[PDB]
């Protein structure tokens, strides 16, 4: 969940 | 008199806020381009997709937010997103032109482009009236940056857990703002309360545009012509 | 000499092509731009999602592929979708210049440019000898488009259901094949073999794709990039 | 599943 977003928050 | 404290909060908001607001708007020539009824979708998709990737820049640089869990960042991030992209975006709105001038013509965004992306008027008019009303206010940048951290940091979302931390977060920033007002702006004594009244209105702007969303998004040709990080952050997943 | 069943049949794979294949390529400067060791990614990322359109397009005039279930349509697609791009894109590939030539010189695609898009060498060496080898067979259209719908149609891939029905399809597309090239096309009496054998060429780009594919969606930083229609044409999901 | 691809398939 939230591939993105998780990776953009390192 | 603001404390050291207190003085270290508007520094880093505004150091973060420049960080991440690029005034050259060098990065728009990256987009699918501009097309002049949903002719500016996948231009205004680009848009906001990158906006949105500031505005996680900014946030992870807010005081405190850093430190809540993967969860709550989430939580906040994607029921504010959209309000802090319309803030963030009075800076190049331009009250003679009506219009948001980013740089070269093919970037002063009229109101006759920003309705040929899926949206309507009842989505743009009000829009439009927000952001005339925030420039009108003439806010300093301080302000402006501790309303757009106050207006991330609201623990009133949907999907936040530790609301007491968020909360205390949140009231910090406010303590900040009422005294700068009271200091540092001339004829301000009535500036917090609008600014106040202007988050309302986010909140009216943010169900608007979640509803017209859906629509979007249930019609694969049309979701189709968005980005990975928008089907993301304004999906309900 | 071919039957009026097997003309139709070539008569309407080659308009289904027409129909599909824009020879002035006009739709490019709708990407994202280039860029000239990623700079490429989102411009070819926009170009492959187009691409990936105009083979379901092209897929569905087949004749009896409309007829078989949605889900044999969807397992054929993303088995086969990335090698019918790159025998689709034989048409603009160049002998003299080694590229892709797809209109202006902004979408000329050279070897260095297309290794800007996450893949490397192992991928590529193999793809520009493979589009060599190819352009030197001199295919007739008819010929080129009988085998783009041969590649689709195989009942060799990974989900399909209905394998004696595809089988059948794929059957009767071959005996159109090797009974138009012995009859209309002089000094062709290899001419079939080398096309299976094509088959065979890309079956292996197919698989060294999805290898490197696999590590650049496990990037969000990178899958970000990519378009809603790739990402759910080369998902695993 | 394949919102998307059904879409385009008609
Ligand atoms: C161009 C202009 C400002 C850009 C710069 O200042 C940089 C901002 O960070 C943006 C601001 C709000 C945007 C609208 C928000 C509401 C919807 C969101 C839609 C995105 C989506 C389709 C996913 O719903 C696209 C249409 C839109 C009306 C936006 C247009 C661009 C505006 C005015
Ligand atoms: C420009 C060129 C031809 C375009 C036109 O003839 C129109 C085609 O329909 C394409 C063909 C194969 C493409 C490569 C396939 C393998 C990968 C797929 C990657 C897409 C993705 C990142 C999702 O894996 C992107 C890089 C690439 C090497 C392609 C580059 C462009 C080519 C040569």
């Amino acid at each position: 969940r939230h591939k993105i977003l998780h990776r953009l928050l390192q | 008199m603001l404390s050291d404290e207190q003085m270290q909060i508007i520094n880093s908001l505004v150091e973060a806020h420049h960080k991440t607001y690029d005034d050259s708007y060098s990065d728009f020539v990256r987009f699918r381009p501009p097309v002049r009824r949903l002719s500016m979708l996948p231009h205004l998709a680009d848009l906001v997709s990158y906006s949105i990737q500031k505005v996680i820049g900014f946030a992870k640089m807010i005081p405190g937010f850093r430190d809540l869990t993967a969860e709550d960042q989430i939580a906040l991030l994607k029921s504010s997103a959209i309000e802090i992209i319309m803030l963030r975006s009075n800076q190049s709105f331009s009250l003679e032109d009506m219009s948001w001038s980013c740089g070269g013509p093919d970037f002063k965004y009229c109101i006759n482009d920003v309705t040929k992306a899926g949206h309507t008027l009842e989505l743009l008019e009000p829009l439009v009236k927000f952001q005339v009303g925030l420039k009108k206010l003439k806010l300093h940048e301080e302000e402006h940056v501790l309303l757009m951290a106050i207006c991330l940091l609201s623990p009133d979302r949907p999907g936040v857990q530790d609301h007491v931390r968020i909360e205390a977060l949140q009231d910090r920033l406010c303590d900040v703002l009422q005294a700068y007002i009271r200091i540092q702006h001339p004829g301000g004594r009535l500036l917090y309360a609008k600014m106040i009244q202007k988050l309302a209105d986010l909140r009216s702007l943010n169900e608007e545009h979640s509803k017209q969303y859906r629509s979007l998004s249930f019609q694969p040709e049309h979701s189709m012509q968005l980005t990975p990080l928008v089907l993301e952050v304004f999906g309900s997943e």
